[PDB]
């Protein structure tokens, strides 16, 4: 039923941009919320970005504060991550996840609907 | 009525060993941690040590200055905490008190003692016991009027003075022993009463020297 | 196991005064700080808890505040049962207390009661005399004694002790325990002892004549 | 001073300086105030902020007839277990939330606070029950329970288990076993026209 597809993602240098679309699909309503988390090889999934879709309210951590910008097209029902600035630290598999709930979390395992993430590798 | 009593303790030689007993009343011991803190005469508080309830692992840890040398151990069948001292020194002379952690219902902060129990005296020397002789401070003739006892030459700390097996308590000075040249200890115990009771009522210091099994009951008449 | 400095070791204050006493860490300690109040002859009682949580049933004039490395315990005004030494424990790693700080209360001058005591004829039969003077609820706490046998100043022989402030009417008391041996003693009539404090316009002095 | 106009208390929720076991969770109950919800849902001292039945942002838009602010600690693992449709020893023995529940879970890392070298052994939950809790229902039962179909006779041994345990809070702990504070915001709304409120 619910169903989250996933595209954007690639090789670029190190200043470069990408962008990075989440599509849900399956959602009764607009009362969901949608999270990136990434995986940098070995380490845990780690969120950088929420957006809560009922009240359209994005969040962002510090480190990538600036350089993305998340918004949803309420047409095609998808989130899109605008990642600017990219840097090699941003390696990383990129996951969308989302939770039937307006907000934002942490923690993936209060994510419980996620979608086979993108590669997105940043080096020269 | 929360209650701690602490047993054992009084004189042991140097190198010795000596246990202590803490006797736990009115909660559930084997739920409550346990720490004992001692004194030393005239100085401050010093922690020994720990041990928690067995439900939390029943786990000990022990103060720097008596590592390797005390252990807490834990009777949760008796209701009783221990504290075997070994290899002890001088610095180890204090009175020693057993706590309990604060626990009001459903709050809970650890390795705050809200219960303490009275302490009991450890005194570590090469000296021998020697029990008090108690002595009439009578109250002279030169509108109230002052007498007392006198507790002398004793060893170890302490002793405990009453009056009247605890029916007069008002007015009653009993001042810190002082450690005489001869290496005993010296005591006095005074009480101000009305000049007018003097003969018609009678007054008795109860003089109580554990260390040596000595009781004493001084009667103090005007001279 | 960690540091606990607390200061002052002693202050002086006054019934309605504000008094403020400090514990720094050697280490952030959180909030893992109690405070605990003894009095002469007692066991310590547990004031504060958690830096700032206020004991069940303790009066409310007493305040904790802190966090980190630097605490303070704070009397609002001072009363004068609130007399007493005060520790403060650390919580965090294993368990410290604080050197203590003695806050002594402070009143109006208060002249002593002298008393004089003569040596029991059951001491005498032991062969020692022990002659006792008293100085009864008296404040400041300075006061000097002087032992005098036959006119005789004596020094050498005689211990004095003094008790601890009283959480009432705020004055000390004060023995004195001059010894000689009886042989000693039987070879002389008057013994007094001479009471000189800040509350006495002159020194006054109590005696007796041995025997009579 | 005290006004109905005053700003809520709920520094004394969010920065108490102790919270209570999960086990016992702790009710607060929140009158005569004003309140900005737009303020807590955007601040980053919080890293989990989730709201169900209603928006966050149209909360200081809405009338209530109650709100209860219900606090504790747990691990942080366990922070997706408070929510609508969750199992596990928090969600089924300490602290339930209803499936219609209206209202926000918030929740911060609270490792500075809460942790201690050796364990902070305060903060305890329930491990054992017989059921599982009804919605909002709290149990602070200490009884002994039983396991196996011998009984207990109250005291601890085969079969025969203490209720609680306490988490052992160290600073040095993984994220997934770190103190985690929370606090969830339930609300009662007024029965009205929309067009009142
Ligand atoms: C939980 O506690 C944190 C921390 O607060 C700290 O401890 C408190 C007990 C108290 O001692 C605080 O002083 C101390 O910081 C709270 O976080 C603080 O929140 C306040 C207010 O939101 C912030 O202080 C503000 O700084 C602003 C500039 O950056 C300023 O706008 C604020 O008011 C100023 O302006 C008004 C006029 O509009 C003026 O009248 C004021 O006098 C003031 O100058 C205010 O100064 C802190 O930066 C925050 N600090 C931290 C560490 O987060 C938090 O609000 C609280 N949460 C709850 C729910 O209680």
């Amino acid at each position: 039923q619910v169903q989250l597809v996933e595209s954007g993602g690639g090789l670029v240098q190190p200043g470069g941009s990408l962008r990075l679309s989440c599509a849900a699909s399956g959602f009764t309503n607009d009362f969901y919320s949608i999270a990136w988390f990434r995986q940098a090889p070995g380490k845990e999934r780690e969120g950088v970005s929420w957006l809560s879709v009922s009240d359209n309210t994005p969040t962002y951590v510090d480190s990538v504060k600036d350089r993305f910008t998340i918004s949803r097209h309420n047409a095609n029902n998808t989130v899109y991550l605008q990642m600017n600035m990219l840097k090699p630290e941003d390696t990383a598999i990129y996951y969308c996840a989302a939770g039937r709930f307006a907000g934002r979390d942490t923690w993936p395992s209060s994510y419980d609907y996620w979608g086979q993430g993108t590669q997105v590798t940043v080096s020269s | 009525q929360v209650q701690l009593v602490e047993s054992g303790g009084g004189l042991v030689k140097p190198g010795g060993s000596l246990r202590l007993s803490c006797a736990a009343s009115g909660f559930t011991f084997r739920y409550a941690w346990m720490n004992w803190v001692r004194q030393a005469p005239g100085k401050g508080l010093e922690w020994v040590g720990r041990i928690r309830s067995k439900t939390d692992g029943e786990t000990t840890d022990h103060a720097a200055p008596v590592k390797g040398r005390f252990a807490i151990s834990r009777d949760d069948s008796e209701n009783t905490l221990y504290l075997q001292m070994n290899s002890l020194k001088t610095e180890d002379t204090a009175v020693y008190y057993c706590t309990t952690d604060w626990v009001r219902g459903t709050l809970l902060e650890h390795d705050a003692y809200d219960v303490w129990g009275q302490g009991t005296m450890v005194t570590v020397s090469s000296a021998s016991t020697k029990g008090p002789s108690v002595f009439p401070l009578a109250p002279s003739s030169k509108g109230t009027a002052a007498l007392g006892c006198l507790v002398k030459d004793y060893f170890p700390e302490p002793v405990t003075v009453s009056w009247n097996s605890g029916a007069l308590t008002s007015g009653v000075h009993t001042f810190p022993a002082v450690l005489q040249s001869s290496g005993l200890y010296s005591l006095s115990s005074v009480v101000t009463v009305p000049s007018s009771s003097l003969g018609t009522q009678t007054y008795i210091c109860n003089v109580n020297h554990k260390p040596s099994n000595t009781k004493v009951d001084k009667r103090v008449e005007p001279k | 196991d960690i540091q606990m400095t607390q200061s002052p070791s002693s202050l002086s204050a006054s019934v309605g005064d504000r008094v403020t006493i400090t514990c720094r860490a050697g280490q952030s300690i959180s909030t893992f700080l109690n405070w605990y109040q003894q009095k002469p002859g007692k066991a310590p009682k547990l004031l504060i808890y958690a830096a700032s949580s206020l004991q069940s049933g303790v009066p409310s004039r007493f305040s904790g505040s802190g966090s980190g490395t630097d605490f303070t315990l704070t009397i609002s005004s001072l009363q004068r049962e609130d007399f007493a030494t005060y520790y403060c424990q650390q919580s965090y790693s294993m368990s410290s207390f604080g050197g203590g700080t003695k806050v002594e209360i402070k009143r109006t001058v208060a002249a002593p009661s002298v008393f004089i005591f003569p040596p029991s004829d059951e001491q005498l039969k032991s062969g020692t005399a022990s002659v006792v003077c008293l100085l009864n609820n008296f404040y400041p706490r300075e006061a000097k004694v002087q032992w005098k046998v036959d006119n005789a100043l004596q020094s050498g022989n005689s211990q004095e002790s003094v008790t601890e402030q009283d959480s009432k009417d705020s004055t000390y008391s004060l023995s004195s325990t001059l010894t000689l041996s009886k042989a000693d003693y039987e070879k002389h009539k008057v013994y007094a002892c001479e009471v000189t404090h800040q509350g006495l316009s002159s020194p006054v002095t109590k005696s007796f004549n041995r025997g009579e | 001073h005290h006004h109905h106009t005053n700003l809520c208390p709920f520094g004394e929720v969010f920065n108490a300086t102790r919270f209570a076991s999960v086990y016992a969770w702790n009710r607060k109950r929140i009158s005569n105030c004003v309140a900005d919800y737009s303020v807590l849902y955007n601040s980053a001292s919080f890293s989990t902020f989730k709201c169900y039945g209603v928006s966050p942002t149209k909360l200081n838009d809405l009338c209530f007839t109650n709100v209860y602010a219900d606090s504790f600690v747990i691990r942080g693992d366990e922070v997706r277990q408070i929510a609508p449709g969750q199992t596990g020893k928090i969600a089924d023995y300490n602290y339930k939330l209803p499936d219609d529940f209206t209202g926000c879970v918030i929740a911060w890392n609270s490792n500075n606070l809460d942790s201690k070298v050796g364990g902070n052994y305060n903060y305890r939950y329930r491990l054992f029950r017989k059921s599982n809790l009804k919605p909002f229902e709290r149990d602070i039962s200490t009884e002994i329970y039983q396991a196996g179909s011998k009984p207990c006779n109250g005291v601890e041994g085969f079969n025969c288990y203490f209720p609680l345990q306490s988490y052992g809070f160290q600073p040095t702990n993984g994220v997934g076993y770190q103190p985690y504070r929370v606090v969830v915001l339930s609300f009662e709304l007024l029965h009205a026209p929309a067009t009142v409120c």
